């Protein structure tokens, strides 16, 4: 597909108090590889951050775009941006090219900036948001890493076995899978810190 | 004084005095009536020959503006040709877009709406014209409408405009309007016209005579004069 | 403002285009001849400083290949007429293959002569010679700020234009030769001007049917004012 | 139409202008501002207008206003005109920022700002901006830095500023008081609370009629410090224990 | 748009705002500058700063183009707008022909502007006079000037500001096609012109030159007081 | 129209701009409002006296809501009052679309407050002569702001407009506090109130609106006669 | 206290007054023209008379009360260009409505269209702000009849005795001392009172020739203008 | 006064006065005189000069292979208004494939010439037209205003010291509509003789004519096709 240009794969997870999101690491055209280290997951303020798979282009656009529009917002009140605002400004500025789309599918990972509420969305290439408590998941592949989440997702769940359970998921969801791979990033967070992983992945 | 220039401001006592002055620019012009009769409408104008120089049948102010309306105007003329296109390109608007004939009301009141537009703003000024309005129609009957330079439209029986607007509706009354066709109306216009201003303070005039109605079978256009010549043989014996 | 832009006199013409023809007054003067050999055209550059360049002061500039000018007064809209002029010869080449003639140069320049409007900006301050050279020979015309644009034999403008015109009155006929003329013309000149006639201050502008190209006299010039 | 025409750009009967005086003269009647000579880090004093005691203080910011993330302002004048003019402002960094993905230098930004203020200078014919407004921030290519803007357009870069007729004066103790070398944000601050000490005619200086922001380099970050009241209660303190200190040659 | 025209014509014939507003630039900072056979020297007076402030931002000599050199009078800020307009249009003609800039070509652009600018419908023509030194073809040295109407107007030397008449009378001795023509002295004797400014502090002095195949040099206050030592060294020699 | 475009409110030698001074002078010769913040909610209160026995108490509404949750009153012309109520309708509700997400009173403050300034420096037309006074309880702390022809605006702890305003303040800095109820708000918005208004006070004279944190509540004249019948 | 040009446009004067506006309160006091409205009950009654000192003037087209909407009616003051361009405006807005949501308009929503209209004519200078005042009536479902008015300067209000035009503080005055009794209102006692009023105003009392009667009910919600036969009937049922 | 500045205004008599400043201003153009036959429209101009040696200001100017106009007053309105006519008479004849008749060419001038006198911000046109041309019903002189109302006459004669040349269209109306062409043309400048001062005689050099007969293209002679015209004549008596 055009979603398959350049690959990609997001997965989200809502744990007990915390959020892991993660994704790959490869980019290049159809056939042809060429960098391992591009960015699909960006931050946007703090504990919550945003992934972009699909088109490379509309990624660093609507990713430069969005930044604008939150810095803008941002300095406008001081308060930070809760995450349902967030998904309903990536709607807007989706749903604004409703026959000129950009070719991405947003997920949005974000803890509460008051409490230590999680939260876990996904959007469509039009901006058909979706609030799901398990996973959401994005990209090329995506039955892989449904069946994936279904077989080993549980509902309370320390950061350890969550970063465990995504890695192990996004792991083999994406050997199985043909254009998007060569190395995975995980950022695992929660109310106290930051943290990010990179995984031994399968470089075949 | 001071307030009477601008054409949106009022006055310390309430009116617009750009409206009142052309109102009056219209009372030095030439004299116009006209007149309906049951199956008809009648217009005259009094029109003035200048020294010896015209052609006895330039400039009319009768105009004619639909198939079945004509205007009969007073003032100046060139803002009057100007108002007079503007209203066949209403009338020409209204056929186009409902096929059928503009009643009279409906016309009167969109030219009385864009005289009122050039009556508002400093833009522009108001209008010198005074006009009249005549219709026919067999479902309608006999429509005379009359429209100042303020805007204001309504009906009449009968109308004049010009230095003798009283002098001619003094005896406009007197006319047994309703019991008479208009081939006596005619005649009668012509001694309303002959009668005033004979000969005191200018040299010469000349008659122009508009006609609608039912003997034209809805069409509207100036009389014949010179077919049954009804002026001059019953001039001659108006003067005693 | 004192009654300004658009609005008639009780008695005659626009205050402003009277102003105009006012305001042409203040510039440098200049002479043009026609004469059937060709078109002689002298002006006077009015140099104050010694670091003032002599010629780098344009008042001759060149139309077409075969069309020189001469101005007054103001400059820079003098050489945004000259620009546009320029271009409309250009385009009647473009879609013609041959020469706009000089009255259509000048047609072409009146018609917005006065297209000054401010709304639905101001009238021009240049008075224009223009000489040229047409299929009926040679032609000099002349022009206003107005637009009253009219054929002259031999035109004086702009400061002391009077006492120019009536002395040039006195010497001009039909029949006159061109150098006979230039030396004419440049007496008139000296005249005129206050400083002494030397070679920076004036420059001469000559075309010919034959001559069509190099409207000009460089230093020799030099030599034509010696033999006064 | 024509006979409602103001002056609105037009060159004196004199020589000079009209509007760009009188918007000086507007400027005049204002809050009181100032920066200071701190080689790290860079400070604002700002004097409260309308401290009647039934406000909110509910925003945290009466004066600066935090423009991009390493640059504020300061301000002086008539309050919504400039608050057009920080939206503007905002708007114009975080375009820069969106074409480049670099920030921005902020002189090209004032420049930018001044552009705005003077096309409405020469044509334009509305009010012009009667509003000279402050200008701390950071870069990659000179560092910390000062900038003062003016309705004309024409933009300082200097090293202790000016504001009105309530400031000519402190700019005459900045001179009179010049430092030079020291970056100590402590001493500029207690030469800032000596400025305005004079400056103001708050009698003995309750800190609630002032406010200071700073803007110091941390690492990475260059964050902006709008602190708090207590520090600025025992900076006055200290700076009283100062005023025991030049009474001590009596 | 506002349909009111500032460029009316007076009763006898001049304009109330042209030649009017060249008094803008008659209250100004005073500038001059001459061309060399090989090296062009131009330069502003009147620093006047607060003499504990910055003046690396209040330079009032640029460029358009590395070949190109600006200066300018009356008030900054419509020099600002025209000169990054100017900036904008140098390189657009490098965007067209491939050549570097002339002069003329650039001068042209600025006058048929600020002239245009004031043919237009309610606009306040710019208030500066600006001077454009540059040699580009094969390094032949020019320098043109400016003039609120819009009228280029090509010198050899140049003298703007407050009280360019004492300074073009000064230049009046100063004609000299010797004027022994070093690049050291043509610059010493434009800095005697410079102080020959009505207060003359020494210290408020800002000249740059160009080699007409380098670019802009900024020069700095110790030779600048050699050439003040040697030029009184000069004043005593006549002595 | 022909589109002149120029404004009329320029510079004075003083620096002064007398159109917007006029202006505030006509607002303060207006109908007076009063607007308390207590620790839970605020009540708005205004005073409106019918010229006539003739007129009606159920057509024109001067307290007015802007969302569900955030009050609006004026002191003021309503002619006015009304154009910018439904701008800030507009404004609030492009809002809602954009965000999905309830407005807050600092964001339209901002907004209507810009709207207003840019009317004081476009072509030609007059400033409003209306001096809000914008409340709302969003996320637990309720506010209130003042507005003015300005453009400017402030945040207040009680305030008061229109006509004796500066009585009606002196007797708000010695009679109101920093603590109390909405209850005890209403008690002395309506003592300060009726501290300027004429003697007949009814419950058709005055018209109030509070704001829970519940949201944005407009009292019915048949509470305000529970209440105004001799509160104290 | 005249300063600046505030004799002139709009802009607000010294003290906090401006002049244009408060000059057209009196720009309906040229018409010559006196109205009354009167809601008691479930009927709602218009009232105004005509000036016609003409024989060759008309009747019919002379009437200012204007069928705006099937439910709603109104009369109209002040002179006779606004108030149709008003008129115009009025229905074109109610069209509007019907069309964009579906359901008939109530009076209340579209008197305060008026009102905006008026503010915008009001906001610009160089704009005429049109002086004529407009009273409408309606019947509204869960309310019954509504009355309501709408000034120049685009204050509309709502309510029961209600009469503008010229000699109106004298109407007020009657209508407080009248408006007081508890009496109520059974349509007789609307028209009785209403004739009355105008003839203890103007005290002519006169031929059923000279009043409009516009009358709504809720028994009928269309907008209903009298005929000479009953009004003389209400005439001759009040002459005792 | 003071009321008496633009178009707008009206005057406290009604006389708006800038109209009557562009029929003054119309009054001191050339002299003209255009009078038709049965058959024949001919239009006679007079020219002046600058000075000596320069060309006169042409005044009978060409429109259409049937129109030929004079003028007077200012010539920029003058060609601006010529450009006008020419394209209203080849757009008409592009479409119907017509030439247009002279009386609706004239109410398009009247009704262009409407709006510059009515708005703010424009000028009436100082102008002096004298139209003569051929629709089926033969020839026509029609002349103009900048006031639009333009008449139809049989013989005008508008410009400087006019109203003596219409006095000898008075005394000599009766005869003009039978005689043909050359005599006709004779009483054209024995018009034009009278609107000269007596001291000096009317020359080859400043007259123009312009005929158009309803076989005859419209056709401009100036001194050569005029020195047979000029012949013919005696002198006045003095």
């Amino acid at each position: 597909s055009i979603m398959s240009y350049n690959g990609g794969a997001v997965m989200a997870m809502k744990g007990k108090n915390c959020v892991a999101i993660a994704a790959d690491r490869r980019f290049g055209i159809q056939a042809q590889m060429v960098t391992t280290d591009f960015q699909k997951i960006f931050p946007m303020g703090d504990r919550l951050y945003i992934g972009l798979a699909g088109l490379a282009t509309d990624v660093q656009t609507v990713a430069q775009r969005l930044k604008f529009r939150l810095n803008l917002y941002e300095l406008k009140e001081g308060r930070q941006i809760k995450p349902y605002t967030l998904m309903s400004m990536v709607a807007n500025l989706l749903y604004e090219k409703r026959f000129g789309p950009y070719y991405t599918e947003p997920v949005i990972a974000g803890l509460d900036p008051k409490t230590f509420k999680p939260f876990i969305c996904s959007l469509d290439l039009i901006g058909c948001p979706m609030v799901t408590d398990d996973f959401v998941v994005s990209g090329t592949c995506a039955e892989q890493m449904y069946g994936m989440c279904e077989s080993l997702w549980e509902p309370n769940m320390d950061p350890d076995h969550l970063f465990e359970t995504i890695s192990q998921a996004m792991l083999n969801a994406v050997d199985r899978d043909a254009v998007s791979g060569m190395g995975v990033i995980v950022h695992i967070i929660e109310k106290d810190k930051i943290t990010t992983r990179t995984l031994k992945a399968r470089m075949d | 004084t001071g307030y009477d220039l601008s054409a949106s401001t009022f006055s310390p006592d309430g009116r617009v005095f750009q409206v009142e002055y052309a109102m009056k620019a219209v009372e030095n012009s030439s004299t116009a009536i006209g007149i309906r009769c049951k199956d008809g409408v009648v217009f005259g104008v009094e029109k003035l020959v200048l020294s010896k120089l015209y052609e006895e049948g330039s400039n009319k102010r009768l105009f004619n503006v639909d198939r079945h309306v004509g205007m009969a105007v007073a003032g100046l003329l060139a803002d009057a040709r100007s108002l007079a296109d503007i209203a066949r390109e209403e009338a020409s608007n209204f056929r186009s877009n409902f096929g059928y004939n503009i009643p009279l009301k409906h016309l009167a009141d969109r030219v009385a709406m864009y005289v009122h537009a050039y009556t508002l703003y400093s833009a522009v000024r108001p209008f010198g014209c005074s006009f009249m309005l005549g219709s026919y129609s067999v479902n309608d009957g006999a429509q005379l409408y009359m429209i100042d330079p303020s805007g204001v439209s309504y009906g009449y029986w009968g109308c004049a405009i010009g230095k003798a607007r009283q002098a001619a509706k003094t005896e406009i009354e007197k006319l047994q309007m309703k019991e008479m066709t208009c081939r006596d109306i005619v005649k009668e216009v012509a001694k309303i016209i002959y009668i005033v201003h004979d000969e005191v303070k200018d040299k010469a005039f000349e008659l122009e005579l508009s006609w609608v109605g039912e003997l034209t079978n809805g069409r509207h256009e100036i009389v014949p004069k010179d077919i049954r010549e009804e002026a001059e043989k019953y001039a001659k014996e108006s003067l005693k | 403002y004192d009654r300004g832009v658009n609005t008639f006199s009780p008695e005659g013409r626009l205050f402003q285009v009277e102003y105009a023809i006012e305001a042409i007054k203040l510039g440098s003067t200049a002479i043009g001849i026609q004469t059937s050999e060709g078109v002689c055209l002298a002006v006077e550059k009015r140099i104050t400083s010694p670091l003032m360049e002599p010629s780098s002061i344009e008042k001759i500039v060149e139309i077409d290949a075969h069309i020189g000018c001469a101005m007054s007064g103001l400059i820079a809209d003098a050489k945004t007429l000259i620009d546009k002029a320029r271009v409309e010869t250009q385009n009647h080449w473009f879609t013609y293959n041959e020469t706009m003639t000089v009255e259509s140069v000048t047609q072409a320049v009146s018609n917005l002569a006065l297209q000054f409007g401010e709304e639905d900006s101001r009238p021009f301050g240049v008075a224009l010679l223009f000489g040229g050279v047409d299929e009926k020979g040679p032609q000099l015309f002349h022009m206003d700020p107005s637009g009253t644009f009219v054929q002259c034999d031999a035109r004086a403008i702009g400061s002391a234009s009077e006492g120019a015109q009536s002395s040039l009155q006195e010497v001009y006929h039909k029949s006159m030769t061109l150098k006979e003329a230039i030396k004419s013309s440049l007496i008139i000149l000296k005249q005129v001007m206050e400083e002494k006639l030397n070679a920076t201050n004036i420059e001469l502008a000559t075309v010919q049917p034959g001559q069509n190209f190099h409207m000009f006299t460089k230093e020799e010039l030099e030599e034509v004012i010696k033999d006064i | 139409s024509r006979r409602y025409d103001s002056r609105t750009t037009i060159f004196s009967p004199e020589g000079r202008l009209y509007q760009v005086e009188y918007a000086m003269e507007a400027i005049g009647h204002a809050g009181t501002c100032l920066g200071i000579l701190a080689n790290d880090g860079v400070l604002l004093a700002a004097e409260r207008r309308n401290i009647h005691k039934l406000l909110d203080e509910v925003f945290f910011s009466e004066k600066i206003y935090k423009l991009n993330e390493d640059m504020a302002c300061s301000v002086a004048g008539i309050t919504s005109d400039a608050n057009v003019l920080t939206n503007e402002l905002r708007l114009i960094a975080q375009r820069y920022l969106l074409q480049y993905q670099e920030p921005i230098p902020c002189e090209q930004l004032v420049t930018a700002l001044c552009d705005i203020k003077q096309a409405y200078t020469q044509f334009g014919g509305k009010r012009p901006f009667g509003v000279s407004l402050l200008y701390i921030g950071w870069d990659k290519h000179y560092g910390f830095q000062l900038y003062q803007s003016d309705p004309s357009g024409n933009y300082g870069g200097w090293k202790a500023t000016c504001i009105g007729n309530n400031s000519a004066a402190a700019v005459s103790m900045l001179k009179q008081d010049y430092k030079e070398g020291e970056m100590t944000l402590k001493s500029a601050l207690a030469l800032a609370i000596k400025v305005l000490n004079k400056t103001m005619d708050v009698s003995k200086l309750s800190a609630e009629k002032v406010e200071i922001a700073t803007l110091t380099r941390e690492n990475g970050k260059t964050v902006i410090r709008v602190l708090k009241q207590k520090e600025v209660e025992q900076l006055i303190k200290k700076h009283e224990e100062e005023e025991a200190k030049a009474e001590r040659e009596k | 748009s506002y349909d009111r025209a500032i460029t009316v014509f007076s009763p006898d014939g001049h304009l109330f705002q042209v030649e009017y507003a060249q008094e803008a630039v008659k209250k100004g900072s005073t500038a001059v500058g001459v061309r060399g056979r090989d090296i062009v020297v131009l330069g502003v007076e009147k620093k006047s700063v607060a003499k504990l402030q910055d003046e690396r931002t209040v330079r009032k000599i640029c460029a358009l183009d590395d070949n190109v050199c600006m200066a300018f009078a009356g008030l900054t800020a419509d020099a600002r707008i025209v000169i990054n307009r100017a900036r904008v249009e140098c390189q657009s003609h490098r965007l067209t022909v491939e050549d570097p800039v002339t002069v003329e070509y650039i001068t042209r652009y600025i006058a048929s502007l600020k002239q245009r600018y004031t043919q237009s419908n309610g606009r306040r023509p710019f208030g500066i006079s600006a001077l454009i030194v540059g040699f580009d073809f094969d390094g032949t040295p020019r320098l043109y000037q400016t003039d609120p109407s819009g009228t280029y107007h090509a010198w050899k030397a140049n003298a703007i500001g407050r009280g360019a008449k004492s300074v073009r009378e000064f230049l009046e001795k100063n004609y000299t096609d010797e004027a022994i023509e070093t690049d050291d002295l043509t610059i010493k004797l434009v800095i005697k012109a410079l102080l020959e400014v009505v207060q003359s502090g020494g210290k408020n002095i800002e000249l740059a030159v160009m080699r007409r195949d380098q670019s802009l040099k900024i020069l700095n206050p110790e030779e600048i007081e050699k050439y003040v030592a040697e030029i009184e060294k000069e004043k005593e020699e006549n002595e | 129209e022909r589109g002149y475009s120029f404004s009329l409110t320029t510079f004075s030698p003083s620096g002064k701009l007398v159109q917007i001074e006029y202006a505030l002078a006509a607002v303060a010769g207006g109908a007076p409002s009063v607007g308390i913040k207590a620790a839970n909610g605020v009540v708005l209160a205004t005073e409106k006296k019918q010229k006539s026995i003739l007129y009606d108490e159920r057509s024109v509404h001067k307290v007015e809501p802007i969302t569900k949750h955030i009050g609006l009153v004026y002191s003021g012309m309503g002619p006015d009052y009304r154009v910018l109520v439904h701008r800030a309708r507009k404004l609030a509700q492009q809002y809602y679309l954009v965000y999905q997400e309830p407005i807050p009173t600092a964001q339209l403050v901002q907004r209507v407050a810009s709207v207003m300034q840019e009317y004081t420096q476009s072509g030609g037309v007059r400033p409003f002569g209306v001096s809000l006074l914008i409340c709302g309880w969003n996320e637990g702390r309720p506010y209130l702001f003042q507005s003015d022809p300005s453009g400017a605006y402030f945040a207040w702890k009680a305030t008061a407009m229109g006509k004796n305003y500066v009585n009606g303040k002196t007797f708000l800095e010695k009679r109101y506090n920093e603590d109390l109820e909405l209850e005890d708000a209403i008690h002395t918005a309506i003592l300060t109130l009726k501290e300027s208004f004429e003697g007949q006070m009814t419950e058709d004279n005055i018209e109030v609106g509070i704001c829970n944190e519940a949201g944005f509540r407009r009292l019915t004249p048949t509470e305000v006669k529970d209440y105004l019948a001799a509160i104290a | 206290s005249s300063a600046g040009f505030d004799r002139h446009i709009t802009i607000f004067s010294p003290e906090g007054r401006l002049y244009q506006v408060e000059y057209a309160f009196k720009a309906i006091n040229q018409g010559g023209l006196t109205s009354v409205a009167v809601r008691g009950k479930d009927c709602a009654v218009i009232v105004t008379q005509k000036k016609v000192p003409d024989k060759l003037l008309d009747s019919s087209t002379v009437t200012h009360l204007f069928k705006i909407t099937e439910n709603i009616g109104c009369v109209m003051t002040g002179m006779t260009a606004d108030s149709r361009s008003q008129v115009q405006r009025a229905r074109y807005e109610a069209a509007n409505w019907k069309y964009k949501y579906g359901y008939e308009i109530p009076v209340d929503m579209l008197c305060k269209r008026i009102a905006d209209i008026s503010q915008v004519y009001t906001q610009n200078a160089e704009m005429r702000p049109l002086g004529c005042c407009m009273i409408l009536i309606g019947i509204d479902e869960e309310q019954g009849p509504q009355v309501y008015k709408c000034d120049p300067a685009g204050y509309y209000c709502g309510f029961k005795a209600t009469a503008a035009g010229v000699k109106q503080t004298e109407s007020t005055s009657f209508l407080e001392k009248k408006v007081k009794k508890k009496f109520d209102w059974t349509f007789e006692q609307t028209v009785e009172t209403a004739i009355t009023c105008l003839s203890t105003v103007l005290s002519i009392d006169f031929k059923p020739s000279e009043i409009e009667v516009g009358v709504v009910t809720v028994e009928n919600p269309k907008f209903r203008i009298l005929t000479e036969a009953e009004i003389d009937a209400h005439l001759v049922a009040l002459a005792e | 006064n003071q009321y008496d500045n633009d178009v707008t205004v009206w005057s406290p008599q009604g006389r708006i006065h800038q109209i009557e400043y562009a029929m003054e201003a119309v009054k001191q153009g050339s002299a003209t005189v255009g009078l038709k036959s049965k058959t024949h429209a001919v239009l006679v101009a007079l020219k002046r000069a600058q000075s000596e040696l320069a060309a006169h200001q042409k005044k009978i100017l060409h429109v259409d292979n049937h129109i030929g106009i004079s003028i007077a007053g200012l010539t920029a309105d003058a060609r601006l208004l010529c450009n006008f006519m020419r394209q209203e008479c080849l757009d008409s004849r592009f479409v119907f494939d017509r030439p247009l008749p002279v009386s609706r060419l004239v109410s398009l001038i009247g009704s262009k010439t409407q709006i510059p006198t009515q708005r703010y911000g424009r000028r009436p046109y100082g102008v002096g037209l004298l139209i003569a041309g051929y629709d089926d019903m033969g020839p026509h002189i029609f002349q103009t205003c900048p006031s639009a109302n333009y008449f139809d006459c049989r013989a005008m004669s508008i410009g400087a010291r006019s109203q003596s040349a219409r006095t000898y269209l008075e005394r000599h109306m009766s005869e003009f509509m039978e005689c043909n062409l050359n005599e006709l043309v004779k009483h054209g400048l024995r018009a034009l003789r009278e609107t000269l001062p007596a001291e000096q005689d009317l020359t080859t050099k400043n007259v123009s004519i312009g005929i158009v007969g309803k076989d005859l293209e419209f056709t401009i002679y100036d001194d050569d096709d005029v020195s047979p015209f000029l012949e013919g004549l005696e002198e006045r008596p003095q």
